[PDB]
RNA sequence: GUCAUGGAGGUAGAGCACUGUUUGGACUAGGGGCCGGUUACCGAAUUCAGAUAAACUCCGAAUGCCAUGUACUUA
RNA sequence: UGGGGCGGUCGCCUCCUAAAGAGUAACGGAGGCGCCCAAAGGUUCCCUCAGAAUGGAUGGAAAUCAUUCGCAGAGUGUAAA
RNA sequence: CUGGUAGUUAUGGCGAGAAGGUCACACCCGUUCCCAUCCCGAACACGGUAGUUAAGCUUCUCUGCGCCAAUGGUAGUUGGGGGCUUCCCCCUGCGAGAGUAGGUCGCUGCCGGG
């Protein structure tokens, strides 16, 4: 930890955007939002796609919500 | 992957060091182990091979400690005495493959402010 | 042909060959071999020779080794020609054999064959010869 | 962060049950990890080291390492001197954090993370992902990303042997 | 004709002094290139890996260990 | 590469000689060498 | 000059532990074809047994050489 | 100068010949030199090479990274010891 | 008994197996302070001991690898003498290398705690 030189990093938490899954992580993005879940220790938020909340492995605009709509 | 050997490799760094630094009868050699706890210090002469003097965190009274760092101050004060007892007033100061940044260096000022000449 | 495929060095000394042979006075692999009396050089084209008469008489049978082999070479000089300026010209190679060396083994053909193929390999070589078995 | 509280709260005891070790010391630990990139074609270009190096810091959080050539080869005009790739070798908190987003966020970022890609271990018990896309991490920048070259991410665990690490990564999430 | 024909001086490497000998301060023991011998007791080593005397006494050519080899100087 | 002197820079006597890189250090190369004249070390600049 | 003691130094011999040269087996690592073999489009490496060297050495003499002696003889 | 001429050589360094101290010739057998470095010098502190196997993405037989084996099979500005 | 620190050609090393201990020595926990990372408290340095003998370490077993090593014989050779001289033979003194019997899982000194 040698100062200044490195980039900025502050933790932050994300949210699937599928199931607004609180998931304490890291990053070096602010995300222009910052919440207070376990206060005392705030953690800004910034909200992802699919992830491992609901992934498959481990439809909402667009896709094929326009092809249900339009052909039905 | 195979875990460090801390002390292993500091036996290449004091082989190092022991090849321009000795111990005879007119000066003596001063050798300093360092413990994760403990520091000793012994007075060693090598044309025959024997211990001088020898003090440490183990000895037989003067308990007062502080960060274990300033408790080899107090060691040092307690080698010098004892080694300035037999006459023995230049000494040699073997790094023991250590550096000369903390526990190390604070026990060689305290036998200078004593009587030894380093 | 037994040519070595490179070496370090063109040009080379001639040695000696006195004194019994180093090793190797002992068949091992076959039952018969050629075992040399006297000591002299052997070229590459002597080994030759005395291969092919010793092969064909077996008809393409049984087993042949050759324990020499040709390290050394040797140069030579043309006619007319005075001595100095340098060394030759590289010419051939040859294989010092030393007195008691093992040269050929024989496995595989009855007693009567090997007896009588090792005789006719024999008269290609300068060397005084003998035929021992195991 | 949370792996700290998920891997010490119930990983932990999960291998001793299930492998029988005398004591707690053997349980495998994560030791270090690299990020090594490989710039080789940047042996002609100096532009492209430029943001290479950058874009792998946001990405983990820590200066990379500018490597160089170790020997000589003719084949591919290239000699002594040159950088050749950088590295990142993070380690601590950053361990789990780095993996927390790797195998939630980045994993299902790639066409098809589903793909087992359980042949890639060392033979000794560490597992070196090759995830070559640069779009896996949602914090490098998409539009900014100039071109488009591969990575390795090595993981180095204190098990012995394969079955007990590959069994760690299942239970990590893997 | 023929290339070659060029060699160097011969430099007079060895020994200058026996065992058991008394020799003066400052006199040359081996001289050598490289480290054949290693200096010892009272020895030293020269720019170009020459062994001399530092003091009066008798040499004795002695064993390192198995793959090495010292002089010395020992006073009378 | 040339040879060069050194000139001490109160006395004005060259002192030293040695030698550089004229494509490598087109400058004048200056050191602190010792001036027996003044018996004391002092910078010396090449003339 | 001999005797006793101590050394430095790699020749003869020998050996394959390195570097070149080299024989017969095992193993054919391989990667693209043919129909797992053929590696017949190869010996790349390891192993067994057997050789070779002025510019090879894990070894290594007899002699000769340098000293010490207060030994015996001799100029 | 194995007659002279033609050809080649003429100063310095390393190896073999050189016969286990040093020295030792031939128009004998092999190679280099007529420089370079302001750090590739001094000192203090620190650590260890080539190669192979496996895991992998651009990148294949070899580019970078990770583990294991590894007495030097590397390196030592340049020729050899 | 244990922790340091030296001598001795590995007969001392390597490999394999078992046991032991937070009295020492260790692994350990974090980086406020000192110091440091071509980055990373990995190491160097710093403040303590939540836990463990997995490792290190210390003991005990081996001949598996390695290392040491005779006796006899042989090669070579100083001196003397003969042949039919790519070389060979005899007498006296010296005498290897390889192989083998055998040995080895170290032996000694000082200091501090028990
Ligand atoms: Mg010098
Ligand atoms: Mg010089
Ligand atoms: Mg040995
Ligand atoms: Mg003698
Ligand atoms: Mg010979
Ligand atoms: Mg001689
Ligand atoms: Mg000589
Ligand atoms: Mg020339
Ligand atoms: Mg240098
Ligand atoms: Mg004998
Ligand atoms: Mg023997
Ligand atoms: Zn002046």
């Amino acid at each position: 930890m040698k100062t200044g030189i490195h980039p900025e990093y502050r933790p932050v938490v994300f949210v699937d955007t599928s199931t607004d899954f609180k998931f304490l992580s890291g990053s070096t993005k602010s995300s222009s939002e910052t919440i207070k879940w376990e206060d005392g220790n705030e953690y800004p938020l910034l909200r992802v796609e699919i992830s491992s909340d609901s992934h498959p492995f481990y439809a909402t605009a667009d896709g094929r919500v326009d092809r249900f709509n339009k052909k039905y | 992957i195979t875990k460090i050997d801390k002390n292993k490799v500091r036996k290449k760094r004091h082989a190092r060091v022991r090849s321009k630094i000795s111990g005879t009868e007119s000066r003596p050699r001063l050798n300093v182990f360092r413990s994760n706890k403990n520091i000793y210090a012994q007075v060693i002469d090598d044309v025959n091979g024997v211990t001088l003097a020898s003090a440490s965190n183990l000895d037989k009274d003067f308990g007062s400690a502080e960060s274990k760092v300033d408790a080899a101050s107090k060691v040092g004060e307690l080698v010098a005495k004892r080694a300035s007892e037999k006459g023995i007033t230049s000494v040699t100061f073997d790094r023991g493959g250590y550096l000369y940044h903390g526990r190390v260096k604070a026990l060689a000022e305290a036998a200078r402010e004593n009587g030894l000449e380093f | 042909m037994l040519v070595p495929k490179r070496v370090k060095y063109r040009r080379e000394f001639r040695g000696n060959m006195r004194g019994r042979a180093k090793g190797g006075t002992e068949v091992a692999f076959g039952e018969y071999g050629l075992q040399a009396v006297e000591a002299s050089w052997i070229t590459n084209r002597q080994i030759e020779a005395a291969r092919i008469a010793m092969t064909r008489y077996m008809k393409r049978g049984g087993k042949v080794w050759i324990k020499i082999f040709p390290h050394k070479s040797y140069t030579s000089k043309p006619i007319g020609v005075r001595m100095g300026k340098g060394k030759g010209a590289p010419e051939g190679w040859v294989s010092p054999v030393k007195r008691g060396k093992i040269m050929f083994e024989i496995a595989g053909v009855p007693e009567d064959v090997a007896r009588e193929a090792l005789r006719l390999a024999a008269h290609k070589l300068p060397v005084k010869t003998k035929i021992v078995k195991r | 962060n949370r792996l700290k509280d998920q891997y010490l709260k119930e990983i932990v005891p999960a291998l001793m049950s299930k492998f029988n070790y005398d004591s707690v010391m053997e349980v495998p630990k994560i030791d270090k990890i690299v990020i090594n990139t490989g710039v080789g074609d940047a042996t002609a270009n100096a532009k492209v080291l430029d943001s290479a190096v950058e874009e792998l810091a946001l990405i983990t959080g820590q200066k990379p390492v500018i490597t160089k050539a170790k020997n000589s080869i003719a084949g591919f005009r290239l000699r002594e001197g040159m950088p050749i790739g950088a590295k990142v070798t993070l380690r601590g908190e950053r361990m789990y954090d780095f993996l927390d987003k790797l195998v939630t966020v980045s994993l299902p970022r790639v066409r098809d993370f589903r793909g087992v890609s359980k042949k890639a271990f060392d033979g000794r018990g560490n597992y070196t992902l090759g995830v070559r896309e640069q779009l896996i991490f949602p914090e490098i920048d998409y539009d900014q990303v100039s071109k488009v070259r591969g990575m390795d991410v090595v993981i180095v665990t204190t098990a012995k042997s394969d079955e007990e690490s590959h069994e760690l990564l299942t239970q990590l999430g893997m | 004709s023929t290339s070659n024909g060029r060699d160097s001086e011969s430099k007079r490497l060895g020994a200058k002094r026996a065992d058991g000998q008394f020799v003066t301060g400052g006199s040359i023991l081996y001289r050598q290139r490289g480290t054949k011998i290693y200096p010892g007791t009272n020895v030293g080593r020269g720019g170009d890996d020459t062994l001399f005397a530092k003091t009066d006494g008798v040499v004795r050519f002695e064993r390192m260990g198995r793959d090495k080899k010292k002089v010395s100087v020992y006073p009378e | 590469r040339v040879n060069i002197t050194l000139e001490c820079t109160e006395c004005g006597d060259r002192n030293y000689i040695t030698t550089k890189n004229k494509r490598e250090n087109p400058e004048r190369i200056e050191l602190k060498k010792y001036c027996p004249r003044l018996r004391r070390v002092t910078l010396h600049r090449e003339t």
